[PDB]
RNA sequence: GAGCCGGUAGCGGGCGUGGAUCCCUGGAUGUCCGAAUGGGGGAACCCGGCCGGCGGGAACGCCGGUCACCGCGCUUUUUGCGCGGGGGGAACCUGGGGAACUGAAACAUCUCAGUACCCAGAGGAGAGGAAAGAGAAAUCGACUCCCUGAGUAGCGGCGAGCGAAAGGGGACCAGCCUAAACCGUCCGGCUUGUCCGGGCGGGGUCGUGGGGCCCUCGGACACCGAAUCCCCAGCCUAGCCGAAGCUGUUGGGAAGCAGCGCCAGAGAGGGUGAAAGCCCCGUAGGCGAAAGGUGGGGGGAUAGGUGAGGGUACCCGAGUACCCCGUGGUUCGUGGAGCCAUGGGGGAAUCUGGGCGGACCACCGCCUAAGGCUAAGUACUCCGGGUGACCGAUAGCGCACCAGUACCGUGAGGGAAAGGUGAAAAGAACCCCGGGAGGGGAGUGAAAUAGAGCCUGAAACCGUGGGCUUACAAGCAGUCAC
RNA sequence: UGAGUAACGAUAAAGAGGGUGAGAAUCCCUCUCGCCGUAAGCCCAAGGGUUCCUACGCAAUGGUCGUCAGCGUAGGGUUAGGCGGGACCUAAGGUGAAGCCGAAAGGCGUAGCCGAAGGGCAGCCGGUUAAUAUUCCGGCCCUUCCCGCAGGUGCGAUGG
């Protein structure tokens, strides 16, 4: 999946082997195939309550940019799966 | 044209109308349950009289 | 709808095959078959009696339907086709040049 | 709609036979309740029901000509009234 | 404006100029199932909470109301209340996925083809859209669609194949709102601050670079103006008016033939016993809406918008640009491979910034990315209308007809056959043989070999009658002669 | 065309008298004969959906005939607190708050809910109709629930 700030799916993209020299020719064998977001998980605190991200790699630091910006919120309110929500 | 009269008198039933109305119809099904009976037994009934009250019924209910 | 036609219940004139020249009133009109009887086409249903009941049922010779285009009203003269003016508060057909 | 629950007298030797009885019968709503049967028969004769029986008739299936169909179904009930009383409205 | 209680006659019984049936608009009522939504479930059934009612009615039953889940917002968590979603639609549309046969005369790259099909979503369209554009003109100026450019330029086991763009001709025409600097305020937090942050308001939107703040101009009533709002015209959802012929004759029946005559902003077409401008329905021309729908086209208002100079360098969309690895898109199959996109890694700048003009470098140009919206021109035909050198019942849609039926299949699913008396029912009283069927006579009709799956009624096939011929004959059945 | 041909679906088997009727080997009755009898008899479940009963009727359906019928037209016929199922329970399985997974569609899943030919639960004998019967009736017998009373006691649950 995809799922947090990321925002990045997983897309198709084939993968085609050839065989070769390239100052006598390059020919092939080619297939469809999924590359993968490289996708971490992320626990961190909020206020009370842990809360943790299914984010992409790239964008791990954004998720702690997140909680920085949700001091300056109001929260709490036994909000487990809230906050994360309403964590923007 | 029997409309007509029998409409009138209705917004007339307005003196106890809502309920007055209600009154109203139930003694008219009941009129009509004496036909659907007689109807049954055959040799009793001349049609037209069941639909025309049927269709008073009706209008009456609003 | 626009099912009517010329004339209604009165005195008109056939036009038609066995029966033209004469005249007589309309004493029906069947739109729902575009014709009318008046007292001219007759023919014999030897028949004994259409429903069950009753015993007997005539030979009756009544009158059959008459095809409605081969009718023409008629009025001071030798009938017209009708025309529709209206007075001042209805409307009403004269024929060519009368009411009525 | 109360004698709406109530449609018609069913005509049978069998159903005359029970005018013997305080057994009375007849055709009533398919979607009835014994019990509102036995409200509205009381409240439509006046007189006090001590029993009701009920059961459904499957419509037979007819056929004019090349069209083929299928009569409506009906719940048929027999009411017991109170020991001594009487619907005079069948007892014809 | 005279009839009417559908197709549908009959038994039975009613209604209409006190204007019915019927047609148009709005409203009412609308069982149960179905997104299905109180809960259940083998759709069309079963069981229940709360509130009010019905019965003698506390046990039972019924009636009215109400009670799914999910998102967003007020609700202080709360429990609430409020607006929204859900499902369906022939084709059309976009997005996420995505074949093989077949072609290459085998086959793997390649092709078929980003097609078929699955999925999600949009809506009367959808997508796209105001330039980090194109590309060689010190030129053009959003997007879309058509013509052309062009079978060009290219791509390609340089095979089979595939196949652009700019430019020109047309349709249509429209541009806009935010992010950030800075200013104000509400709340939170905390290392109380000349702060951090979140929300709300002002401000601001650009490539002759624009914006912010400061100073000078005068800063202005004016000027522009909606794609939002109001009204109106028009239009659609019933209708109405509408010219002019009569006689004779053949005929079952004239609309034919003959006589004389008439209208025409109408001699489109349909019907009436056959072949009709003038009999009927129409057609030409023209008339029409209380109610619903639509409606800048016209008109009006609001939102919104519009200037010059000087100075300061504050701001001008980040895991982004940028380079590398893996790929997709493009005409581009790794090719000297740029451009657009992006899964992994490294990772900036704020105009002395940054992208691009086919590797790279220099020069000279073009353009301002990482937020968003936007009518028309375009696509489609479930639906209504019009028209045909389109079909005419083995055709034409599978269905002219009670067809997605009968029937077949566990099911997905397959899927027929079947139209015509006659101008009129006048559909054959009554008698005759017969249990009936079905005949014969009578009668209706122009016609009954039009008599009822009845117009015409072909062929194979079965039959009665008649003519010629055949039982000593050898055969593709004919042919020639007598 | 084959062709009035093969066949007419178990070798348990027939005969006669009477009646009905337009018509009878084929329908009705009677007598005789034969077959089944751990079934070829009776009762229940599934499936089937009016085929049940009665009146009228024979064109077609019936491998012949047909007055007959499982066939046509029409009328009637199925009665429950205790039988069976449901307003009870849970099984495999299914579903599915929470939770997890997946390009979409979806996949998994605790509690819970659904799910029975298992657990649980109050009716027996006889009569009656052309046609129903632990269903109507008769006799005898029983269950749950609401209200009131009398007596009794810490009563009280999806928890133990
Ligand atoms: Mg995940
Ligand atoms: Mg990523
Ligand atoms: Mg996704
Ligand atoms: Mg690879
Ligand atoms: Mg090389
Ligand atoms: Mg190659
Ligand atoms: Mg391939
Ligand atoms: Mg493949
Ligand atoms: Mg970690
Ligand atoms: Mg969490
Ligand atoms: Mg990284
Ligand atoms: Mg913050
Ligand atoms: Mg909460
Ligand atoms: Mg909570
Ligand atoms: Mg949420
Ligand atoms: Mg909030
Ligand atoms: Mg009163
Ligand atoms: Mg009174
Ligand atoms: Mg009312
Ligand atoms: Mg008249
Ligand atoms: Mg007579
Ligand atoms: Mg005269
Ligand atoms: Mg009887
Ligand atoms: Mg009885
Ligand atoms: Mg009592
Ligand atoms: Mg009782
Ligand atoms: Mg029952
Ligand atoms: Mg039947
Ligand atoms: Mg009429
Ligand atoms: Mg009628
Ligand atoms: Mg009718
Ligand atoms: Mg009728
Ligand atoms: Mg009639
Ligand atoms: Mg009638
Ligand atoms: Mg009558
Ligand atoms: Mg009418
Ligand atoms: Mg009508
Ligand atoms: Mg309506
Ligand atoms: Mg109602
Ligand atoms: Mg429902
Ligand atoms: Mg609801
Ligand atoms: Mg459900
Ligand atoms: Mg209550
Ligand atoms: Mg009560
Ligand atoms: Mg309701
Ligand atoms: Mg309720
Ligand atoms: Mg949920
Ligand atoms: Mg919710
Ligand atoms: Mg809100
Ligand atoms: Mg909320
Ligand atoms: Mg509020
Ligand atoms: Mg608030
Ligand atoms: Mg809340
Ligand atoms: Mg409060
Ligand atoms: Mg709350
Ligand atoms: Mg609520
Ligand atoms: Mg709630
Ligand atoms: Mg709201
Ligand atoms: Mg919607
Ligand atoms: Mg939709
Ligand atoms: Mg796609
Ligand atoms: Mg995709
Ligand atoms: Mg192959
Ligand atoms: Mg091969
Ligand atoms: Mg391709
Ligand atoms: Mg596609
Ligand atoms: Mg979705
Ligand atoms: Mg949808
Ligand atoms: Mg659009
Ligand atoms: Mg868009
Ligand atoms: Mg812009
Ligand atoms: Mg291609
Ligand atoms: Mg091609
Ligand atoms: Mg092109
Ligand atoms: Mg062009
Ligand atoms: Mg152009
Ligand atoms: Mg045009
Ligand atoms: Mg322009
Ligand atoms: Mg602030
Ligand atoms: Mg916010
Ligand atoms: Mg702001
Ligand atoms: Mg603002
Ligand atoms: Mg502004
Ligand atoms: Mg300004
Ligand atoms: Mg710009
Ligand atoms: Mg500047
Ligand atoms: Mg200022
Ligand atoms: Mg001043
Ligand atoms: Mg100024
Ligand atoms: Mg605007
Ligand atoms: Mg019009
Ligand atoms: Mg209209
Ligand atoms: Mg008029
Ligand atoms: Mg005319
Ligand atoms: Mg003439
Ligand atoms: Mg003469
Ligand atoms: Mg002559
Ligand atoms: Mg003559
Ligand atoms: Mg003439
Ligand atoms: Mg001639
Ligand atoms: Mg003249
Ligand atoms: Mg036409
Ligand atoms: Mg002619
Ligand atoms: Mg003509
Ligand atoms: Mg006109
Ligand atoms: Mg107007
Ligand atoms: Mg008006
Ligand atoms: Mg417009
Ligand atoms: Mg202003
Ligand atoms: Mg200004
Ligand atoms: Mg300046
Ligand atoms: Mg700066
Ligand atoms: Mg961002
Ligand atoms: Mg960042
Ligand atoms: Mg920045
Ligand atoms: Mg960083
Ligand atoms: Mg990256
Ligand atoms: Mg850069
Ligand atoms: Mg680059
Ligand atoms: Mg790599
Ligand atoms: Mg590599
Ligand atoms: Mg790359
Ligand atoms: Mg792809
Ligand atoms: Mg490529
Ligand atoms: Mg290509
Ligand atoms: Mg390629
Ligand atoms: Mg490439
Ligand atoms: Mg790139
Ligand atoms: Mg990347
Ligand atoms: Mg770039
Ligand atoms: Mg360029
Ligand atoms: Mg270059
Ligand atoms: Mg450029
Ligand atoms: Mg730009
Ligand atoms: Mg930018
Ligand atoms: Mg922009
Ligand atoms: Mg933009
Ligand atoms: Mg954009
Ligand atoms: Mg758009
Ligand atoms: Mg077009
Ligand atoms: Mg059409
Ligand atoms: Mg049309
Ligand atoms: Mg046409
Ligand atoms: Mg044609
Ligand atoms: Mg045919
Ligand atoms: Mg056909
Ligand atoms: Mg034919
Ligand atoms: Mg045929
Ligand atoms: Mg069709
Ligand atoms: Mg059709
Ligand atoms: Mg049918
Ligand atoms: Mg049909
Ligand atoms: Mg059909
Ligand atoms: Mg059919
Ligand atoms: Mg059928
Ligand atoms: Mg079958
Ligand atoms: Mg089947
Ligand atoms: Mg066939
Ligand atoms: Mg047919
Ligand atoms: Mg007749
Ligand atoms: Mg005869
Ligand atoms: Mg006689
Ligand atoms: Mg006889
Ligand atoms: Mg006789
Ligand atoms: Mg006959
Ligand atoms: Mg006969
Ligand atoms: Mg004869
Ligand atoms: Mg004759
Ligand atoms: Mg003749
Ligand atoms: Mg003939
Ligand atoms: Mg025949
Ligand atoms: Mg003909
Ligand atoms: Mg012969
Ligand atoms: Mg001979
Ligand atoms: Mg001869
Ligand atoms: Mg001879
Ligand atoms: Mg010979
Ligand atoms: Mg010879
Ligand atoms: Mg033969
Ligand atoms: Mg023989
Ligand atoms: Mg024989
Ligand atoms: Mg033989
Ligand atoms: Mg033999
Ligand atoms: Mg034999
Ligand atoms: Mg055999
Ligand atoms: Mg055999
Ligand atoms: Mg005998
Ligand atoms: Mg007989
Ligand atoms: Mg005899
Ligand atoms: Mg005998
Ligand atoms: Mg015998
Ligand atoms: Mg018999
Ligand atoms: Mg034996
Ligand atoms: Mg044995
Ligand atoms: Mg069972
Ligand atoms: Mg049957
Ligand atoms: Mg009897
Ligand atoms: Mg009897
Ligand atoms: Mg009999
Ligand atoms: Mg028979
Ligand atoms: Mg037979
Ligand atoms: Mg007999
Ligand atoms: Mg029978
Ligand atoms: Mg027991
Ligand atoms: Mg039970
Ligand atoms: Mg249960
Ligand atoms: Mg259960
Ligand atoms: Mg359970
Ligand atoms: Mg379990
Ligand atoms: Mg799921
Ligand atoms: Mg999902
Ligand atoms: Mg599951
Ligand atoms: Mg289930
Ligand atoms: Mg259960
Ligand atoms: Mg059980
Ligand atoms: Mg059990
Ligand atoms: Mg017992
Ligand atoms: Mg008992
Ligand atoms: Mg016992
Ligand atoms: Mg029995
Ligand atoms: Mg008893
Ligand atoms: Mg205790
Ligand atoms: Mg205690
Ligand atoms: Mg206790």
């Amino acid at each position: 999946s995809g799922k947090r700030p990321i925002v990045a799916n997983s897309i198709q993209r084939r993968g085609k082997a050839k065989r070769e020299g390239g100052v006598g020719k390059k020919t092939t064998g080619i297939s469809k195939r999924r590359q993968y977001p490289n996708l971490q998980k992320v626990r961190v605190r909020v206020a009370g309550q842990e809360i943790t991200f299914r984010v992409a790699a790239s964008h791990i630091p954004k998720v702690y940019e997140l909680v920085e910006r949700a001091k300056g919120l109001r929260l709490e309110g036994l909000s487990p799966k809230e906050i994360k929500k309403e964590l923007l | 044209m029997k409309l007509s009269e029998v409409r009138k008198q209705l917004e007339e039933a307005r003196k106890l109308s809502p309920v007055e109305l209600e009154k109203l119809v139930r003694e008219k099904k009941r009129e009509l349950m004496e036909l659907r009976f007689q109807a049954s037994i055959g040799q009793l009934s001349q049609n037209h009289k069941i639909r025309d009250l049927k269709r008073q019924i009706a209008r009456l209910l609003t | 709808r626009v099912k009517m036609h010329v004339k209604k219940g009165d005195t008109v004139l056939v036009a038609s095959g066995k029966y033209k020249g004469r005249v007589g009133k309309v004493k029906e009109v069947l739109p729902k078959k575009y014709a009318v009887i008046v007292e001219g086409v007759n023919i014999v249903k030897k028949a004994v009696r259409v429903s069950p009941k009753y015993p007997q049922g005539g030979f009756i010779e009544k009158e059959a339907p008459l095809h409605a285009s081969k009718v023409r009203p008629i009025c001071p003269a030798c009938g017209k086709p009708t025309r529709v003016r209206k007075k001042f508060l209805e409307n009403g057909k004269k024929i060519r040049v009368c009411a009525k | 709609t109360a004698y709406d629950v109530i449609l018609a007298p069913v005509l049978s030797e069998k159903a005359y036979a029970g005018f013997a009885e305080g057994k009375y019968t007849f055709w009533v709503h398919p979607k009835a309740t014994k019990t509102e049967i036995k409200n509205a028969v009381e409240t439509a004769f006046k007189v006090k029901v001590v029993k009701v029986n009920t059961l459904h008739v499957r419509g037979k299936k007819k056929r004019l000509g090349r069209y083929l169909g299928k009569r409506p179904d009906r719940k048929k009930a027999i009411v017991q009234v109170a020991p001594g009383q009487k619907i005079e409205a069948l007892e014809g």
